[PDB]
């Protein structure tokens, strides 16, 4: 029993705030993936600033 | 994309545990051609026996179930909101390339995918029970309604930040 | 009972019963509902059924007003018929329902000449206002489509075409002929306009298309008035 | 109707003599003895509750009268004049009488005064946009194929509440009406937008029409709210009319700019005296008609 | 228009039919009825039937008069026998949905023009 | 839904004051969406005489895209409207 | 007992206004290419429509899990629909001026 | 009234005779639709007694 859809089976608060932490981590890497794309068009530099900053606030995410 | 385990529970009515004791065969639960089944969306995957011992308020009695499991098929369904909603993710996406000064084209565009997939939104919950949680399929239509609204704020910003600012 | 042997035996009984309706023409058309009467077992020979009082038999027809038909008669017939095991007795009671147009009227061929009314406005309108035309000529094509799709649904799935069917398919057709006149002044303006001036009742001038709207703003209304005018002679 | 039908009868053959002067007898006893074949006439399929037995009594006094109390669901037909709907008001009728005994052999009588026999709960009313105002009580006569035979009637009177329609079908019209009234603000120039509202308000004005009818029976006459979104549709459809017409007179494509100054009769279409007229007529014609409307139709139906 | 016409003798010493036709609309599922006015503006009920032929009767003459309806031609007839003295009166032909009524003048919005009928002995 | 569209229509306020058909289209679509939902919504429940608290939010989501509509059409009048008006006036 | 479907009811009911869709969308073509608003309100209630048809045709069914042939016809019917679009974005991104033909 | 019919012959051959509204299964498969062909069954015999 128990899905993240549903947020009354979870069995408590902290659980339900380590999955939305960990689901904005993967939200996060997964937009850094797809900002792969603006290398085609922008800077490479700034866009590697980018996913540095999104990498960062992906890992505090999951910590 | 859920599966399912159907009881299919019996057991004597007046008659407790010390006066009738049900039991199974050697074979009990048997079926045909499963192919003949009225069973839609679902596909039979197997069947299992079970017996329990249920205290109720008039003693205690030996009841005996049968779970069919069942498995629904995507299939219908991804005829009926699947695909549509995709393409209109893709129709508004046909936004981009159009020229952005025809502002009433593209805002017309913007406001027709939102609208359609508001009624594909309505249309995906009118098979079900009025559960009050999120289901994979409104999940899906969730998400595709944050691309196409995405797409609309960021055209919007384009003319406002070109045009209108100057 | 009664002194003479004769016995009376009645029952109040409700019954649903067949009445296979051929909706060629509906909602302009009249019905034959009739329920049959026979003995299951015994034969003519046994047993023989007949109408008591004639054919004043059945009563309070007239008393019945039922909200979308109305019985415009009703008949007592009697007869034997040769049945598989027998010959049997068989009486019936026939009415025949002639369907009320009002209700349609209101719902279904009013919108469909208001939203014909409603596409005839583009040939108003100039030919350059393409936005406006063609918005005018999409939402009356969808809301004839809709207008359809909301009313057919609530039938049995006939598979002939019907009188409502016919009249939606004549308005359908008006509207698409509008919108293709649309169509084929932009071409004529825009798409052989540069090439002809490079290069270089009847029939209207081709070329022009201020004439071409000239035209249509007389042919619409009076093809349609035709229209009407032929359908409800034919179903009426 | 849920009722406790209940009646009484003398039987002279059930007298007795014993220790208590009523016996309450089972659901069975009432079936070993006769009792009334009492009906509804214009009953349609009416079933008597036996949970968990017959709701059936009896009570046999010394004198032989008897007291047969019953508890029926009787569902029955209520015919209807809707000319003035949703603001009509009803009169269902109950009317009951026996089957096979003439007046020669069974009368039926109020046991009470007519008016204070039939009485309704105060707690127990399931009507949702219904409300009952009261109810009348008469019995007459019935002269059938068979015979003659005594009915007795209740009326019950019943006036609709508005209040579902007001904002099911009144108020969308209303408004869609102000929307294609908006219309004449906007400059001349904008035809796609003008051409926008008489499009989309018309649609929705069909719409409207195509949905006022969704549960009431296929009436041939038309109500009260047919007229109503009739009205409604020809004010939509005469303000894109008005708007065709201003548009066939407009003669400059081009709009106003924001630096140019417009001379007095690059010149620039002046705005149009149509409209002008429209903005203060259109609405003030809608006013009349509502207030002439709702004043009609409010009071028409009879008081005590 | 809708118009109750009204037919009947108007003198008698006895037994008369007073008849009422409609015309305009059809009263098939309407309650048709009989009302009688003495001098003294006083409208009495006299009888009343229904869609289901059920007929009510005022206490004062109860199997004097006999209320009838003919549904396909549309009318209402009323047979009047044992006319007394106290039976002069102007009678009237109304038809109605019974609201509030059945025996009251206010739940009838149809009437006739009225017959005048005179008793002399 | 009701709230999505809302914000959606509040979008009319950043698009131009010139540009007519988007805003016109961008107002009563959303206008007409929220009618339809109310009424969509409403007919699966029983025909009530009383606002129920689901009525009263839909009609506060009509009032408020009305009122973007509203507005969109007082600007556009004191522009073109009042425009050549008051210029002359100075 | 052999039965055999009837095809009418359903050929007035989704094929026939599925092909007049279509040949509306084809009609698109026709016109100018610098009426932008015009065409795209051609592409897109053209798209939203053969979508409705789509959705308002298996209710006549059960809820089998499988595409019938209808849903076949449907879905090329679709494809024209949609692609008439793709086609019209392909020829306003090449157009240059933002101005019809003046005459 | 019932609709059953007995008849008894003196040789004793008895016939039977009963109406009834059938309301069968016909599993249908439908891939060709609205252009398929069904051969809906209808299948009866004895419950309790056996060949
Ligand atoms: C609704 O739809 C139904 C059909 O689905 C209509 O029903 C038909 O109504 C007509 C009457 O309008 C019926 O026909 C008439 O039946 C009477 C009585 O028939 C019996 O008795 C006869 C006298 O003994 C007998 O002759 C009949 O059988 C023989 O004759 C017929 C032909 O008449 C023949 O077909 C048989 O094989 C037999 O040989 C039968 O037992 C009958 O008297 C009528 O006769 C006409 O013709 C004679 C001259 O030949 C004339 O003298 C009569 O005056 C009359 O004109 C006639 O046949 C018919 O049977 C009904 N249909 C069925 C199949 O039962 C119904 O009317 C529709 N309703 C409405 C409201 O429209
Ligand atoms: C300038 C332009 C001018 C143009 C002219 C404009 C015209 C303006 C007139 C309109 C018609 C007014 C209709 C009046 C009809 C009278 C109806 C009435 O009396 O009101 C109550 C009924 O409604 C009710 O409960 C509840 C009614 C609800 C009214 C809510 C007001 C909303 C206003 C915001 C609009 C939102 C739109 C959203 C629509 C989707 C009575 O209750 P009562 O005790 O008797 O109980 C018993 C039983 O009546 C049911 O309650
Ligand atoms: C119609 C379509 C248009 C709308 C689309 C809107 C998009 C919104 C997006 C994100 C926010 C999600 C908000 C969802 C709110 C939905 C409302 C809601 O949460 O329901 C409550 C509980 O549900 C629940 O447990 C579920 C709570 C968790 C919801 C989160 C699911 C993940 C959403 C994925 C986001 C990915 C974004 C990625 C984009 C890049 C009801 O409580 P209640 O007491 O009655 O239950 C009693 C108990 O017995 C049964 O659970
Ligand atoms: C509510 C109307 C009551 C009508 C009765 C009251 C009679 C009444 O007052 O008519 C006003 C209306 C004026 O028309 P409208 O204001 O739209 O058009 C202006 C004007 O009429 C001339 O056409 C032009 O001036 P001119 O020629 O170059 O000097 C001017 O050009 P410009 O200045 O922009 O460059 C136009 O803008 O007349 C009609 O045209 C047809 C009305 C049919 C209306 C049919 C009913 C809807
Ligand atoms: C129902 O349950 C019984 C008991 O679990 C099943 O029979 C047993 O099956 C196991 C495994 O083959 C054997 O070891 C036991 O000896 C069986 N018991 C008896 C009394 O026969 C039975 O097969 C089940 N029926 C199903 C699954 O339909
Ligand atoms: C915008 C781009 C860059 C990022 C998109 C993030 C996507 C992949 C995220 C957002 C919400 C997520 C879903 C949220 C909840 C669940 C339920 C869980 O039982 C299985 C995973 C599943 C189904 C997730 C899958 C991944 C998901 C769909
Ligand atoms: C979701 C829906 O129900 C669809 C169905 C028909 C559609 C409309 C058809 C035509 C036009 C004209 C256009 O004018 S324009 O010059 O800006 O192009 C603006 C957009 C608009 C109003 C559409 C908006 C969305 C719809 C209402
Ligand atoms: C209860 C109805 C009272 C009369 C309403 C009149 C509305 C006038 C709108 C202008
Ligand atoms: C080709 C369509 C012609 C429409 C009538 C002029
Ligand atoms: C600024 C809100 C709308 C004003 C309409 C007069
Ligand atoms: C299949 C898309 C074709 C686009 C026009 C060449
Ligand atoms: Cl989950
Ligand atoms: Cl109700």
């Amino acid at each position: 029993r128990g899905s993240f859809t549903d947020f009354s089976t979870i069995p408590s608060s902290a659980f339900k705030a380590a999955a939305f932490f960990v689901l904005l981590s993967m939200v996060l890497i997964l937009g850094c993936i797809t900002c792969f794309s603006l290398f085609f068009f922008c800077n490479t530099a700034t866009v590697y600033k980018i996913c540095a900053w999104m990498q960062l606030l992906a890992a505090l995410c999951l910590v | 994309m859920d599966e399912h385990s159907c009881p299919l529970e019996f057991s004597s009515y007046g008659y407790p545990r010390e006066e009738i004791v049900y039991q199974w065969k050697r074979s009990s639960v048997e079926v045909g051609d499963t192919r003949s089944w009225r069973l839609y969306q679902f596909s039979f995957v197997g069947l299992r026996n079970t017996t329990e011992v249920v205290k109720t308020t008039s003693g205690d009695y030996v009841v005996m179930s049968v779970y069919f499991d069942l498995s629904r098929r995507m299939g219908y369904f991804t005829i009926q909101t699947y695909i549509p909603c995709t393409l209109i993710v893709v129709l508004s996406w046909v936004s981009f390339w159009i020229n952005k000064d025809a502002v009433p084209a593209r805002t017309s565009l913007g406001i027709t995918t939102v609208l359609t997939m508001t009624t594909l939104s309505t249309i995906a919950r009118k098979s079900l029970p009025k559960v009050s949680y999120v289901t994979a399929m409104d999940l899906f239509v969730s998400v595709c309604f944050i691309f196409v609204f995405s797409a609309l704020v960021e055209y919007g910003t384009l003319h406002y930040f070109v045009s209108n600012r100057k | 009972l009664h002194p003479d042997g004769t016995v009376l035996y009645g029952l109040r009984i409700t019954t649903t019963a067949a009445c296979m309706m051929d909706l060629r023409r509906y909602p302009l058309d009249e019905q034959n509902c009739t329920l049959e009467i026979e003995s299951y077992g015994y034969t003519t020979d046994d047993i023989e059924f007949y109408w008591r009082g004639g054919d004043k038999a059945v009563t309070g027809v007239e008393r019945i007003e039922l909200p979308q038909f109305s019985i415009v008669e009703h008949r007592l017939v009697s007869r034997n018929v040769v049945f598989a095991t027998g010959a049997y007795p068989r009486l019936s009671l026939s009415f025949r329902l002639k369907r009320n147009i009002g209700y349609f009227i209101l719902q279904t061929y009013m919108p469909s000449i208001l939203i014909t009314i409603l596409s005839w406005v583009s040939f108003w309108i100039n030919y350059d206002a393409s936005a406006a035309r063609v918005a005018l000529g999409i939402t009356t094509v969808l809301t004839m489509t809709t207008i359809n799709t909301h009313l057919r649904e609530t039938l049995p799935k006939i598979p002939y075409v019907k009188a409502i069917d016919m009249y939606l398919m004549g308005c359908f057709v008006f509207v698409f002929l509008a919108l293709l006149e649309y169509a084929f002044v932009n071409y004529i303006f825009f798409g052989r306009g540069p090439q002809r001036q490079k290069k270089l009742i009847k029939i209207p001038d081709l070329t022009d298309v201020n004439a071409i709207d000239r035209w249509s703003r007389i042919v619409f209304p009076f093809t349609f008035s035709l229209f009407n005018l032929v359908y409800w002679l034919y179903y009426v | 109707i849920d009722v406790f039908f209940r009646q009484s009868w003398k039987d002279e053959r059930l007298k007795f003599k014993g220790p208590m002067t009523v016996l309450r007898l089972n659901n069975l006893m009432a079936s070993k003895i006769w009792t009334p074949d009492t009906f509804f006439h214009n009953g349609k399929k009416s079933v008597a509750h036996n949970m968990t037995m017959p709701n059936k009594l009896l009570r046999i006094t010394e004198d032989g009268t008897l007291l047969y109390t019953m508890r029926l669901t009787v569902r029955a037909e209520c015919p209807m004049h809707l000319e003035d709907f949703p603001m009509d008001a009803h009169a269902c009728p109950l009317k009951f009488g026996s089957y096979a005994y003439t007046r020669a052999e069974v009368v039926y009588e109020w046991t009470r005064e007519p008016a204070r026999s039939v009485v309704v709960a105060e707690d127990g009313s399931r009507l949702n946009q219904y409300d009952l105002l009261g109810q009348t009580v008469d019995s007459g006569i019935v002269q059938s194929s068979t015979g003659e035979y005594v009915v007795m009637t209740t009326h019950f009177h019943l006036k609709r509440k508005i209040g579902y329609f007001v904002i099911q079908t009144y108020l969308p019209c209303i408004m869609t009406v102000i929307l294609s009234q908006v219309s004449f603000w906007l400059n001349r120039e904008s035809v796609p937008a003008r051409t926008v509202f008489g499009v989309t308000t018309v649609l929705t004005m069909t719409t409207l029409s195509i949905s006022a009818r969704n549960s009431l029976p296929k009436v041939a006459y038309a109500t009260a709210m047919d007229w109503f979104i009739a009205v409604c549709y020809a004010f939509v459809f005469s303000a894109l009319i008005e708007f065709a017409t201003v548009n066939y007179f407009t003669k400059r494509g081009y709009a106003w700019d924001g630096k140019s100054v417009v001379p007095e009769k690059k010149t620039f279409n002046s705005v149009s005296k149509i409209d002008r007229l429209s903005r203060i007529a259109f609405p003030l014609l809608f006013g009349i008609f509502n207030l002439v409307y709702w004043a009609t139709y409010l009071n028409r139906e009879p008081q005590l | 228009q809708v118009q109750l016409q009204e037919s009947g003798g108007g003198l008698v010493q006895g037994s008369l039919r007073v008849s009422c036709a409609a015309s305009g609309r059809t009263f098939t599922t309407y309650i048709m009825a009989w009302f009688r006015q003495a001098p003294g503006k006083e409208r009495e009920f006299l009888a009343a039937m229904d869609q289901g032929r059920i007929q009510y009767y005022g206490d004062s003459v109860r199997g004097r008069f006999t209320i009838s309806r003919d549904y396909a031609k549309n009318s209402v007839d009323l047979q009047l026998d044992g006319l007394r003295p106290e039976d002069t009166a102007v009678y009237y032909c109304a038809a109605g949905a019974g609201f509030w009524g059945l025996r009251t003048a206010s739940s009838y919005h149809y009437w006739g023009q009225g017959t005048q009928v005179t008793v002399s002995s």
